[PDB]
RNA sequence: GACGGAAGGGUUUGGCACCUCGAUGUCGGCUCAUCGCAUCCUAGGGCUGGAGCAGGUCCUAAGGGUAUGGCUGUUCGCCAUUUAAAGCGGUACGCGAGCUGGGUUCAGAACGUCGUGAGACAGUUUGGUCCCUAUCUGCCACAAGCGUUGGAUAUUUGAGAGGAGCUAUCUUUAGUACGAGAGGACCGAGAUGGACGAACCUCUAGUGUGCCAGUUAUCCUGCCAAGGGUAAGUGCUGGGUAGCUACGUUCGGAAAGGAUAACCGCUGAAAGCAUCUAAGUGGGAAGCCUUCCUCAAGAUGAGAUAUCCUUUAAGGGUCCUGGAAGAAUACCAGGUUGAUAGGUUAGAAGUGUAAGUAUAGCAAUAUAUUAAGCUGACUAAUACUAAUUACCCGUAUCUUUGGCCA
RNA sequence: GGACGCUGUCUCAACGUGGAGCUCGGUGAAAUUGAAGUAUCGGUGAAGAUGCCGAUUACUUGUGGUUAGACGGAAAGACCC
RNA sequence: UGAAAAUUCUAAGGCGCGCGAGAGAAUCCACGUUAAGGAACUCUGCAAAAUACGUACGUAACUUCGGGAUAAGUACGACCU
């Protein structure tokens, strides 16, 4: 078991996932504590 | 696509295209000057300026490998005597191939091969 | 000159050492384990050196418990920490690669350079 | 989007500190100027014009010379591409390798190398007959329609002919290294084109 | 892999006319005899080439 | 019509029109817009 | 690279002395197995009355193969013959001793005791 | 869901004998596919006698995927292991001017049965020529010519078209919800793979009939020494750079938005209620349209711009030296103002210590001179040679109208 | 029918070699052929259309490749009557 | 050289096949080599690969007593003294 990688963002903050709700829309969407910066999919913020 | 760059294969197998450069290299350092197809002279002079580069400086083991692809005594003897020595200086270039035009009936393209300089007499 | 040769020695940063083909070297390298390294060693014959520039490599053959074992270094790699040559052998190729058939004692020796007193 | 006119060098291998190797490709970056603008209200959209290496002064034509009469020593350049929607420069201005400094991932854009008539196993990863067991199919395409519906060879069936030479652009290329002393960018993996074939760089869409 | 019906005069024609269609050589005068000579090649009239004399023509 | 607002008065027109060189001579003489105004002020359009 | 047909020499002290590959799992038309993965074998020879019988069928775990596969340190660890360890239910390794040595992707696989039972690792 | 009743599909066994016997080649397998949805998997749902997990039934959905082997000529089927699944069909039961000929359907021979016999048998066994250089359409690629209303040179907007759209395991949420227990999640994140596709050669690996070394047989260079030829299309072995290649490296399947299918609505009638619909107005899927990559103004609807030229100018072509390109072409680099090619010099590297001389040994041979000699398909330098004091194509026609200016 | 050894038979193809192929010069056929300013789709029809209907698409002309069709060529079908 | 009229090379002697020259694309036919696996190919180990010589050692079931048998299996081979 390489060691479960923390799920951190490349600025330090711990990523969250949010729902947004807008206009009949659930929007999943990855937000960073430190910077937040609002992004969709933490792929973005690795 | 095409890989072997540095040949023109001469449209003929391994040995038979070694046989035919060493006959060539040897008329035309007899000659002084020869006529013949224009992709044959270009090999033959790719190998004669590497022949007289080679015998710009004449040893006993200079001439043995000389002796590997001269097999002409005559011959490898005229290369190291007659023909450097007015190369000695020259930095390459010693022969010039100039093109003759397509020859009647199977429309080769013709040139004539010939020294720069004529050796010592 | 090459722009490709300039990074290359910049990013050297780790010079070979020195050793032949034939000789017995012991190789003391790094491994990483999750996060902890530990000290790792190799001894063998070098049986082969590689390719241009600081893709250079070297084969490194040895005999464990009956099994035949083989190992590839980068040269320049800057996990290896030290190279000592045992025993310096005499061989005539560049590649050993004959010794993959030699079976039982043969498969594993290479007579030595003796330096002249 | 940022981009950029450079020479893929070649390939080498880069070691990480702890050990890792990283396979790269080296780009050299020529100097690259902003030779002029396209807008919206007049050319009907708006992009950036970029220029790099030099022709020899025997050989520009002069609708080529009167395109850089107005710009102040810039000679005319080879390579010539368009950067849609940027702004922050003008003409006359010289784009920096250090416009990566801040990037992640890039996409190159090159014309992949020539591989001539190729037939149809090389160019279609089509499996061939057998070698032995009686076969006189070794690597033809085989069938390539049906019988009398539809009594034709579809538009598209996938046969023998020329292969590659096309423009590609391959995408998120890692930035490895920036070197602007040398002015080299070193991604890592492969970058379409042959050894001293021009690519653009570009900052990666994702 | 025969012909399926005789093609019109009109096709055989235009391939024939496209087909066995062979182009100029390219031409430049001697420096020494005025000849029209073959761009690149020596002067098959005169012999010289560049101001050279490489052959010896004869009858 | 979004992606193309004079397409279905185009594709109407040409359907209707005869078919042949003459047909697409025609649909040549024809022009349409998709707002108010045109470019042909040179040739004083009589009003239908 | 061991593919289905290929030879292996059983590595541990079950009893089996030759196994031969019968499938690739994990992958609908996986070919290959390297180190470190899970092999359906066949017994071909054994040693006399043993736990394990010629004609059995298991699962084993790679731990030597004769192709070099790439590391991270850019190393190439090429053996000199393929060999498995035969394992129970719970992908663990049935024997209870492994001879020669083993490649050190176990570790990363996962194959933590085998490696442990192993007497070098490289 | 029995007993019955009404249809569609044209795939099974048949019916008919309409096309073809001055020939429409018949079963499977191989190769290559394309299409339908009556959906095997992945996706979205309604209801369950659906606790959860796992299902059952029905509806929407064809984007992608849909295994390797054993037996048999087999399709089929059974079986062994796998897998998210191992779909059903059309296309001359797809595909023999693409392949195989095991089977069927010739002449040999044998067994059983029938016949007095010649022989016969949708009974069996064994052996048994698979022809054709593509005229046309079609398709995959590449050019020549001209057009785009003056003629050229670069950079591009884009109609339109193509490519791509797969999915698993494990770890957190959480042994929590659920549940007597056993057992065990939806939703949303993370890591690592399989298959497939593309690019590339840094590594791994293959080739490497350039090259280097060892060695056998025989001939030759007068001989010793040292070499050379021949053992097809390398004499045989040990290596091998460039180039090409995968078994190698790297990357890709997205995120978001729009309009929707089944479904769920909100507000509300016709029909005082009720009702998702009739006025309106919303959610809603690997599908559709944008987004990603490639081709693209022959898009004759021939676009847009910047610059050059104004009676043959701008520019292009031929010729030549070549390549990163290539069947001929084209494209691209270069042509004395010139590093395009050869040669030369040097280097990155391959082979592995030459010849000669000296020493040691009776000799084979070893050591020193020596990281030697030789070879350098690549890289950079240096005009010595070759690319010529050069030859052809190539520019505002006229009519009508509007704007500006005189 | 099975086993050992061995292998590109295969997973899975790659590179190299020789003769053709490609270009140019010389010599120069063949079967075949009512001709031809011979596209596709859905139909129709002696029941599978380059030639008919409706619609769609397509600048003119060559070269190197590929065989889906022209119920292709070859042999007044050998099977059946 | 060798047991040999085998195999390879070569003397005497006779020839260089009565279209060539450029270029090396696909593809066709015939060959060379190969990572890992070793018949998973296929109607069938078809085709290839492999075995191969000399001198010694050692050879079974079965048998008509002759065989099987070169069974199988294995060692040595160069140069100098
Ligand atoms: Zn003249």
């Amino acid at each position: 078991r390489v060691g479960s990688k923390e799920l951190i963002s490349r600025w330090g903050g711990k990523i969250i996932m949010k729902s947004k709700f807008e206009n009949g829309k659930i929007k999943h969407y990855a937000e960073c504590q430190t910077s937040k910066n609002t992004a969709r999919k933490p792929r973005d913020l690795f | 696509m095409k890989t072997k760059l540095g040949f023109n294969r001469l449209s003929r197998k391994s040995s038979h295209r070694r046989a035919l450069l060493k006959n060539m290299v040897i008329s035309f350092f007899k000659h002084e000057k020869i006529s013949s197809t224009k992709t044959k002279l270009f090999e033959v002079k790719r190998f004669a300026e590497r022949l007289i580069t080679r015998a710009k400086v004449d040893t006993v083991h200079n001439r043995r490998e000389l002796s590997k692809f001269i097999h002409d005594k005559h011959i490898l003897n005229k290369l190291f005597t007659k023909i450097s020595p007015v190369f000695r200086q020259r930095s390459g270039g010693y022969t010039r191939m100039i093109k003759l035009g397509k020859r009647y009936g199977d429309a080769a393209e013709m040139a004539i091969l010939e020294l720069v300089e004529k050796p010592l007499k | 000159m090459d722009l490709i040769r300039k990074i290359e020695a910049q990013n050297k940063k780790n010079e070979a050492f020195v050793f032949n083909v034939g000789d017995t070297v012991r190789v003391v390298y790094k491994i990483i384990e999750g996060s902890n390294e530990r000290l790792q060693s190799f001894e063998g014959i070098v049986i082969s050196f590689q390719n241009k520039g600081i893709g250079k490599t070297f084969l490194i053959r040895k005999i464990s418990s009956g099994i035949g074992v083989e190992k590839i270094f980068p040269v320049y790699s800057p996990i290896i920490e030290k190279v000592e040559v045992l025993r310096r052998g005499k061989v005539r190729r560049a590649k050993l690669y004959y010794m993959r058939n030699r079976i039982g004692k043969a498969a594993m020796k290479i007579k030595e350079r003796l330096t002249i007193k | 989007m940022l981009g950029l006119i450079g020479k893929k060098v070649g390939m080498t291998q880069i070691f990480q500190k702890n050990g890792i190797v990283v396979p790269v490709t080296v780009i050299e970056f020529q100097p690259n100027y902003i030779i002029g603008k396209k807008t919206v209200d007049r050319d009907g959209y708006s992009a950036l014009i970029a220029g790099s290496v030099d022709l020899k002064s025997s050989k520009v034509s002069k609708p080529i010379k009167g395109q850089y009469k107005s710009l102040k020593d810039i000679e005319p350049k080879r390579y010539v591409i368009e950067l849609k929607g940027l702004d922050g420069y003008d003409a006359g201005d010289e784009i920096k390798v250090d416009v990566f400094k801040s990037v992640k991932y890039v996409d190159v854009t090159g014309t992949t190398k020539g591989k001539g008539f190729q037939g149809a196993m090389k160019r279609h990863n089509f499996s061939g007959g057998p070698s032995s067991h009686g076969s006189k199919f070794h690597r033809h395409l085989g069938g390539t329609g049906q019988a009398t519906t539809p009594a034709r060879t579809f538009k598209g069936t996938k046969m023998a002919g020329r292969m590659a030479g096309n423009q590609q652009t391959i995408q998120n290329l890692e930035v490895v290294l920036i070197d602007e002393e040398k002015r080299a960018l070193l991604v890592k993996g492969a970058v379409p084109g042959a050894k001293g074939s021009f690519v653009v760089v570009k900052k990666s869409k994702k | 892999a025969v012909p399926k019906f005789k093609p019109s005069k009109s096709r055989s024609r235009t391939r024939r006319s496209i087909n066995m269609r062979k182009k100029i050589p390219q031409f430049q005068e001697c420096s020494n005899c005025g000849n029209l000579g073959v761009r690149h090649r020596i002067c098959l009239k005169c012999g010289y080439y560049r101001n050279n004399q490489y052959l010896e023509i004869g009858l | 019509s979004e992606r193309k607002p004079c397409a279905p008065l185009e594709i109407a027109i040409k359907g209707m029109l005869p078919k042949g060189p003459l047909g697409r001579n025609l649909f040549r003489n024809l022009k349409v817009f998709s707002g108010s105004e045109h470019t042909l002020k040179a040739q004083n359009p009589i009003k239908l | 690279m061991i593919q289905m047909q290929t030879y292996l020499t059983i590595a541990d002290n079950t009893g089996g002395k030759v196994a031969q590959c019968i499938k690739v799992l994990g992958g609908s038309k996986r070919r290959y197995a390297k180190i470190g993965d899970i092999i359906t074998i066949v017994v071909k020879q054994a040693i006399p009355n043993s736990s394990v019988k010629k004609g059995d069928v298991y699962k084993a775990v790679i731990v030597r193969t004769s192709k070099e596969v790439r590391r991270k340190n850019g190393t190439y660890v090429r053996f000199d013959d393929n060999a498995c360890v035969i394992l129970d239910a719970n992908l663990s390794p049935r024997g209870k001793r492994v001879f020669g040595p083993v490649a050190r992707e176990l570790r990363d696989a996962n194959f933590m005791k085998v490696v442990s039972l192993a007497s070098e690792v490289i």
